[PDB]
């Protein structure tokens, strides 16, 4: 399985007048792929002969001393290879000895070291663009004509560059970022919930980094494409068109500059686009195969918070305590069941002040047990419609994809809980109806026994009268 | 109303209207009297008419807003849901009598202004199962007695602390 | 209900509502399990209400 990032090379910096681009693919520049569109229409007007001669040692100094610069950058490229290999994995962080905080700052010190690296190192390249830009518009002045000037070139290169546009796949890359970026908005919510549960620092520091990288490739590939898109949309925008069979030097200057400018920009973009694109499947995947090492310290969290936070092990014991009282109490009148019946044979015929206490306490005991077997019947009620309640988690907890690829089943995992959470205040407010009852249960657990014993001196009266 | 819960999300929201760059966002706080629950329970319990034999009923979860606190016994009469129409069209008279009504079709405000108007003592609300399909019999729920909206303790006039109260 | 009657500005309310009302609605039970089981497809319904408050 892979646990390492082989290609690093997306970084980019740009000037401070935010004019020109850096990037790390070939050519380096977006420039030199307007020079080669400059070539295409130098070779159109046989005024301009010079520029066969000039630019070839021109853009030759241009791409060795480029490729030259960025092979001096090139040492601490391999420092923050090792520095995101090392601070990317837990095994490699487990075998290194320093903080997780105090690796990361050192992350930073040496990515902006890079990046300032590489600006550092092309300074001077960027007033050499200048200069060969300025040569571009002496050699464009030397044109003949003046006033009447075709513009039979120029709508032409719109067609044979349409061409160009049309090679171009557009659609996939929209939607594919589209829902890369739902996937990826999901993650980032999904870990801030699931930082709270589960114990270990390690791998949840390992996504949580490459959450932040992804998320940096995520943008440089919404500026690259959308830079595109403007460029396709602005020379079909042209392609309408305009229709002057003759226009100034000055202006056709301004057009052959104009669209060979979005050429560079075009021809600059297809291939950042299938860099960014390699990158964001591979940075997708790494995080994928970092949940994998999550799911299962998950899974026991699960199983622990049934059993304990749906208070199951302690209302269970209250129904067997209540149910062993109503044993209790059937179990004396069970006793004394024929004494009643040795009791009420006798007094009808005398001085009655003692049935005003006799009937009134068999009438107590009656009503006092069938007050119980309410109870009872009452409590177990409220522990049916708890154990609905775990029943339906276990139902939600059995059925699972399997068949869930990928991340989704951590999702399923992080709902569970969820649906544990969403539950608290109904159960809680029925065990507190369970405490209710079991307390009365015991006050008439005392009053039957009073009860009795009043029974009792009611037969030793009755037997001295 | 008034929980730390509720002042944590209107710092979230408060919050989520600054990230959303709206041209101005306020906050504007004032405070009111509401009624909560005391640290003894209230019960609904069965009165024997011998007094010996006491049997109870439920103690509540739920309570109802803007109540009073008492403590009464008597006959418990049947309303449908607390129209005037169904007090009118009763066969038992109403009065010095605990009554029950089913939640839903009225506020619950104008349940107890009907029940106070035709003279009873005590209003008891709960769900049938016909108007209202549940499977958890054990349930509990809310609501405001106060007939008419806003602060009753200050009417007409805001509850800033302007007005000294 | 007290902006219309009290204060006088036109006031407008609206319900996707099913013929009997929803049960438990002041309820401890209120809550998003029970909620999507009720109604299965809550995000489509919850983009129609804000389309009508947009219009
Ligand atoms: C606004 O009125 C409230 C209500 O009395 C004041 O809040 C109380 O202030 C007293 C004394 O400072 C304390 O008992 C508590 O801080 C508040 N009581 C409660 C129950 O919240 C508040 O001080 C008033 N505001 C100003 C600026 O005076
Ligand atoms: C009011 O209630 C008492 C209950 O004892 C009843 O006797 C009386 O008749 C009632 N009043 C009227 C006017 O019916
Ligand atoms: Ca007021």
């Amino acid at each position: 399985s892979t646990n390492t990032t082989d290609n690093i090379d997306y970084f980019d910096i740009s000037d401070e007048s935010n004019y020109y681009l850096i990037s790390q693919l070939r050519p380096h520049f977006s420039n030199i792929y307007f020079f080669d569109e400059f070539k295409r229409y130098a070779s159109y007007h046989t005024e301009i002969k010079r520029y066969e001669d000039i630019h070839k040692t021109k853009v030759n100094s241009l791409l060795n001393e480029a490729s030259r610069a960025i092979g001096i950058c090139n040492r601490a490229k391999n420092t923050v290879k090792g520095l995101i290999n090392i601070l990317e994995n837990p095994q490699k962080f487990k075998t290194q000895r320093e903080s997780y905080d105090v690796k990361l700052r050192q992350y930073e010190e040496k990515k902006e070291a890079f990046r300032g690296c590489l600006l550092n190192k092309n300074r001077k390249n960027l007033d050499q663009i200048k200069k060969i830009n300025n040569e571009i518009r002496d050699l464009l002045e030397k044109l003949k004509c003046s006033q009447d000037c075709q513009t039979n070139v120029y709508f032409d290169m719109i067609k044979i560059y349409l061409v160009d546009f049309k090679k171009m796949p557009y659609e996939n890359y929209d939607t594919f970022i589209k829902q890369y970026k739902n996937s990826y908005l999901s993650g980032v919510d999904m870990i801030r919930k699931i930082e709270k549960q589960i114990d270990n620092p390690v791998t949840i520091n390992a996504i949580k980094f490459t959450q932040k990288e992804m998320g940096y490739i995520i943008d440089r590939f919404e500026y690259h494409l959308q830079k595109v898109k403007h460029s396709i949309d602005q020379v079909t925008a042209l392609s309408d068109g305009v229709k002057p069979k003759q226009v100034t030097k000055n202006r056709l200057k301004e057009y052959y500059f104009n669209i060979g400018n979005y050429y560079s920009i075009f021809k600059f973009g297809k291939d950042s686009l299938n860099m960014l694109n390699k990158a964001l499947i591979h940075k997708e995947k790494i995080v994928h195969n970092l949940l994998g090492e999550l799911f299962g310290h998950l899974e026991e969290r699960i199983s622990k918070l049934i059993d304990s936070e749906y208070f199951i092990t302690e209302s269970n014991n209250i129904i067997s305590q209540s149910e062993e009282t109503l044993k209790l109490a059937e179990d004396v009148y069970d006793k004394n069941t024929k004494l009643i019946e040795d009791l009420t044979l006798y007094p009808h015929l005398e001085i009655n002040e003692f049935k005003k206490d006799y009937d009134n306490n068999v009438e107590d005991l009656r009503e006092s047990i069938i007050y119980i077997q309410s109870y009872v019947s009452s409590i177990k009620s409220a522990y049916r419609y708890n154990v609905l309640e775990k029943d339906s988690v276990e139902s939600k907890q059995k059925n699972i994809p399997a068949n869930s690829n990928a991340q989704k089943k951590v999702d399923e995992l992080l709902s569970i809980i969820d649906s544990i959470s969403y539950s608290n205040f109904s159960v809680a407010e029925n065990f507190q109806k369970m405490k209710d009852y079991y307390k009365e249960i015991e006050k008439l657990k005392i009053k039957i026994l009073q009860l009795i014993e009043a029974i009792k001196k009611y037969q030793q009266h009755v037997e001295e009268l | 109303a008034g929980s730390q819960k509720d002042e944590n999300l209107a710092l979230y929201v408060e919050n989520q209207f600054r990230e959303f760059k709206l041209s101005k966002v306020w906050r504007d706080q004032h405070f009111v009297k509401i009624q909560v629950k005391d640290s003894a329970q209230n019960s609904v319990i069965i009165v024997d008419k011998n007094g010996r034999l006491v049997y109870l009923v439920e103690n509540p979860g739920g309570y109802v807003a803007y109540s009073k606190a008492a403590t009464v016994t008597g006959k418990l009469v049947h309303a449908n849901f607390g129209t005037k129409k169904d007090f009118e069209d009763l066969y038992t008279p109403v009065n010095g009598s605990i009554v029950i009504v089913r939640a839903g079709k009225i506020t619950f405000a104008e349940k107890v202004a009907n029940a106070e108007s035709l003279n009873a003592i005590g209003v008891l609300i709960y769900m049938d199962q016909t108007k209202f399909p549940i499977v958890n019999a054990e349930l509990s729920f809310f609501g405001h007695a106060h007939l008419g909206t806003g602060d009753p303790y200050t009417p007409g006039f805001p509850s800033f602390n302007h007005t000294q109260f | 209900f007290p902006f219309l009657a009290y204060s006088g500005i036109p006031a407008v309310s609206f319900c996707f509502c099913e013929d009997t009302d929803y049960p438990y609605l002041g309820t401890t039970m209120d809550t998003y399990k029970e909620l999507i089981e009720r109604i299965p497809e809550l995000n489509k319904v919850a983009r129609a209400a804000a389309e009508v408050a947009g219009q």
